[PDB]
């Protein structure tokens, strides 16, 4: 890959949710960039917005 | 002036009565005046202020939704979540530029309604005791006067005791 912050390799993020009463299953032989625990899912009214407006 | 009245056969613009949004203009023994009204004033205004209660302060309040301006080219998905936004505006857009249309024209009808109500009212309580001058202003026969006034403009007249001077000046005069 093109030369970038010096490195001309790079990482692919994935996502995976598991719902309460099931299990987490990683299996990797290389390139394995394992995650360290989960994030909470909250379900509320939140969004995100791209604006240079100042709070 | 669907209903005629205003800006038709009342052509006249009542300059600065600002003791409401309506009245009349008594040419008796004691001069003149133009005096204010209510059950037509408020009355209009008691349904503009309806109809917009209406329109103004109300619904919508959303948060997540599909995003609409894009910084790289994706094609079809990107085409319709443009389209599909871009369709809603364009709706959304002819509903406003109508309801406009609409309760705009009919806010007319309704205060060339009011008037046309009035003169049509005071000229139903008096039978042959006087009759619009031509038009726009009324004719009477009675040396009616500030006191006698609160008359019509208190719906307090009889066109039955307060009447003496009926057929006379009328078609009663040589000719
Ligand atoms: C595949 O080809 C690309 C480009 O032909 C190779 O990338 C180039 O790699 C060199 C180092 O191997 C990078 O050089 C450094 O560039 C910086 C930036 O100006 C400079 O400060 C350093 O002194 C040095 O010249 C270069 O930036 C980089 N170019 C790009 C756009 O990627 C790549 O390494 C090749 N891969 C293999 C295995 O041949």
């Amino acid at each position: 890959r093109p030369w970038v912050r010096g490195l001309s390799s790079r990482i692919s993020i994935y996502w995976t949710i598991v719902k309460p009463g099931d299990v987490l299953v990683i299996n990797s032989n290389g390139n394995l960039i394992a995650p360290r625990g989960y994030f909470k899912m909250r379900t509320g009214k939140s969004s995100i917005m791209r604006s240079d407006a100042p709070i | 002036g669907l209903f005629g009245a205003i800006a038709g056969f009342i052509e006249n613009g009542w300059e600065g009565m600002i003791d409401g949004w309506y009245g009349f203009r008594h040419q008796n023994s004691e001069g003149t005046g133009q005096a204010a009204d209510l059950k037509s004033t408020q009355a209009a205004i008691d349904q503009i202020n309806g109809k917009l209660n209406r329109v103004i302060e109300k619904t919508n309040e959303k948060f997540h939704q599909i995003e609409k301006e894009f910084s790289e080219v994706e094609g079809r998905i990107q085409d319709l979540e443009k389209y599909v936004e871009d369709t809603k505006i364009d709706l959304w857009s002819y509903n406003a530029e109508l309801l406009v249309a609409l309760e705009n024209q009919h806010t007319i009808d309704l205060t060339d309604s009011e008037m046309n109500k009035l003169f049509e009212k005071t000229r139903r309580q008096l039978r042959e005791n006087a009759e619009e001058m031509g038009n726009g202003c009324f004719k009477i026969y009675h040396k009616c006067d500030n006191a006698c006034i609160e008359s019509i403009r208190n719906g307090t007249y009889d066109h039955d005791v307060y009447r003496d001077e009926a057929l006379n000046n009328r078609f009663q005069i040589k000719g």
